[PDB]
């Protein structure tokens, strides 16, 4: 590419980043923020592990 | 020399517990 500052859009350079989330078969890893919490027992609950 | 394995080289394909289950 011979990029030059007086190029019409669509010929100016764009920087690209491709994030690819993968899930092999480990025990866990990085994630959003969350908040975490304790844990009850026998109490029909809505859980996320 | 060459030799014959008999039933060798079986590994757990991954985590996840499991019991009596002829899993394929």
């Amino acid at each position: 590419y011979g990029f030059q500052p007086t190029n019409g859009v669509g010929y100016q350079p764009y920087r690209v980043v491709v994030l690819s989330f993968e899930l092999l078969h480990a025990p866990a890893t990085v994630c959003g923020p969350k908040k975490s919490t304790n844990l009850v027992k026998n109490k029909c609950v809505n859980f996320n592990f | 020399a060459y030799t014959n394995s008999f039933t060798r080289g079986v590994y757990y394909p991954d985590k996840v517990f499991r019991s009596s289950v002829l899993h394929s």
